[PDB]
RNA sequence: GUGGGAGAGGGUGGUGGAAUUCCCGGAGUAGCGGUGAAAUGCGCAGAUACCGGGAGGAACGCCGAUGGCGAAGGCAGCCACCUGGUCCACCCGUGACGCUGAGGCGCGAAAGCGUGGGGAGCAAACCGGAUUAGAUACCCGGGUAGUCCACGCCCUAAACGAUGCGCGCUAGGUCUCUGGGUCUCCUGGGGGCCGAAGCUAACGCGUUAAGCGCGCCGCCUGGGGAGUACGGCCGCAAGGC
């Protein structure tokens, strides 16, 4: 973006929920274009998550995805040499894009058969604290913390 | 910012004893201030420098001091 | 051992290491810290977190001594140089005064190739 | 001549504070220093940091300027003494006594030489640590001559305004230093900046001429060879003319 903001893509609601992240999630479920395939996927997962623990999916989802976002990540800047690891805080659409990517990631690296299981286990260990994704992101946390020696090169 | 000479009276630039005004020139350091603060001509600050170092020798301006707040 | 209750903190900060000393109201130091006795070995000593973090541990081992009121002077020029103060001010001492006592000659001496 | 004035102009002696280094002491642990990173180095025989005391050398922060003085080199703490140059007002005195100047003579930054002192900091050479393909360098840690003083040599330079000295003539504007004046200003004398006419190959110069004229001195005649050779002179030498 050397010229203009790059506007934000307003994604469209979903016909389930009526909620933007829900499509957001879907969106990043799907490959090779294949969002029935993906929409299938999560509204299966959807129901095993609902049957599993006797909770409604939607909180579940939001909660685990309020749990995965950081607060704070490293870049690398170039001064004096080679470049150092620069901690910073994180905006909310970064955030929300690194929350879903890691679940995502989380929940194919998981052991699980079948993909809906795959993404209802990850939300559920999402939403209670734990799993994989929560590591990734406490990891990404725990870059800052760390590297706070160089808080006088925040840029 | 008022500059030293606007506020004062007919004094000697020539008296290196006279502490009270001599300490007027001085800053907040014992640095001797630049004409933009003292308000003086050329004749009249290069008269009051050597008249300062006078004082300064005999113990009674400041030859440095410390910085306050820094 | 000492139970000085009051007493200076001398920040000695260069642009390679920053070191603050603790002392009594009569010139006596009681305890020291820098960038060396923390951690930091190499250049590391010379950045503002190093000098936060000494001055900090200096503050607690004057705690050990029992240090309350802190009349702070200054001297030198560094990165951290201001954050040694900012550290020594919200470290649980009480500032009295923050005194900037860089000590600078009247063209006495001939400095080094570097310095000219 | 008289009467005023500004000034790091020069020489001599004294004297002040800041800072570095070193030494004595107090208190106080484990590092300091250094770099793009480091390492040599220093530290448990107590460093660094802090406080008090002492010693010594060298240089003068703020004032300070785009300022001032000097023929040039060049000249900055303060005080005293010895001394040079210069400017202004008064219109007083002498009555062309002037300008330039081959040679000569004197001065001449730094570095360098000799004899004798001095020695903090800096620092060619040199000793180490790094960096690199290599490092004989830049960077880091040490360090001698030297830098400082007295006396005697050395006579070089981008010794530059790359512009010899003197005088007269030719729009102004603006900033400034220093005098005088009936003191929005004027009138001298210095330091800058724009810019008339004119000059210039152009850049640019332009009452501080590179303009218009006059006097006198120095120097130039394609580049390399070459500021070399020979010769002479000077020098303790280096070397210079
Ligand atoms: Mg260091
Ligand atoms: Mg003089
Ligand atoms: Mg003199
Ligand atoms: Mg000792
Ligand atoms: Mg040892
Ligand atoms: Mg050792
Ligand atoms: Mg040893
Ligand atoms: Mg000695
Ligand atoms: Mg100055
Ligand atoms: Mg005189
Ligand atoms: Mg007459
Ligand atoms: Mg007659
Ligand atoms: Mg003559
Ligand atoms: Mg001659
Ligand atoms: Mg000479
Ligand atoms: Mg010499
Ligand atoms: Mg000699
Ligand atoms: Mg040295
Ligand atoms: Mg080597
Ligand atoms: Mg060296
Ligand atoms: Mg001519
Ligand atoms: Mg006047
Ligand atoms: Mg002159
Ligand atoms: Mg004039
Ligand atoms: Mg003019
Ligand atoms: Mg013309
Ligand atoms: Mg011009
Ligand atoms: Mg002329
Ligand atoms: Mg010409
Ligand atoms: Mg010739
Ligand atoms: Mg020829
Ligand atoms: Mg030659
Ligand atoms: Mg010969
Ligand atoms: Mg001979
Ligand atoms: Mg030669």
């Amino acid at each position: 973006a050397r010229r203009r903001r790059a506007e934000v893509r307003q994604l469209q609601p979903d016909l389930v929920y009526g909620d933007v992240l829900v499509t957001a999630f879907i969106n990043k479920i799907m490959r090779d274009g294949k969002k029935n395939l993906a929409a299938r996927i999560f509204y299966d997962a959807c129901k095993i998550i609902q049957e599993k623990t006797g909770q409604e999916p939607l909180k579940v989802f939001k909660q685990a995805v309020e749990n995965v976002k950081p607060r704070m990540e490293v870049r690398s800047r170039r001064v004096g040499g080679a470049n150092y690891q620069v901690p910073m805080e994180v905006s909310p659409r970064r955030q929300q894009s690194l929350a879903l990517r890691w679940l995502v990631q989380a929940a194919n690296q998981r052991p699980e058969r079948r993909a809906a299981v795959r993404i209802a286990h990850e939300l559920m260990d999402a939403a209670e604290g734990k799993g994989g994704a929560v590591k990734k992101k406490e990891d990404v946390e725990r870059m800052a913390e760390a590297n706070r020696a160089y808080a006088h090169y925040r840029w | 910012k008022a500059k030293v000479k606007a506020t004062l009276g007919e004094f000697d630039l020539r008296d290196y004893r006279n502490v009270e005004v001599l300490k007027r020139f001085l800053s907040e350091t014992g640095k001797i201030l630049p004409r933009r603060r003292t308000g003086l001509s050329a004749k009249e600050q290069r008269i009051l420098a050597k008249t300062i170092k006078r004082a300064r020798i005999l113990g009674l301006l400041p030859f440095t001091e410390k910085l306050v707040r820094k | 051992k000492r139970q000085v209750a009051s007493g200076r903190a001398y920040i000695h900060a260069s642009y390679n290491n920053t070191i603050v000393t603790i002392t009594d109201p009569d010139g006596n130091p009681i305890t020291w810290s820098s960038g060396g006795v923390i951690g930091y070995k190499g250049s590391r000593k010379g950045t503002p977190y190093a000098a936060q973090l000494a001055a900090l541990d200096a503050a607690k081992k004057a705690m050990a001594y029992g240090m309350q009121s802190v009349d702070v002077i200054v001297r030198g020029t560094g990165a951290g140089r201001e954050q040694a103060i900012r550290a020594l001010q919200a470290s649980g001492l009480q500032v009295k005064s923050i005194v900037d006592d860089t000590p600078v000659p009247h063209n006495g001496c001939r400095p080094k190739k570097k310095f000219r």
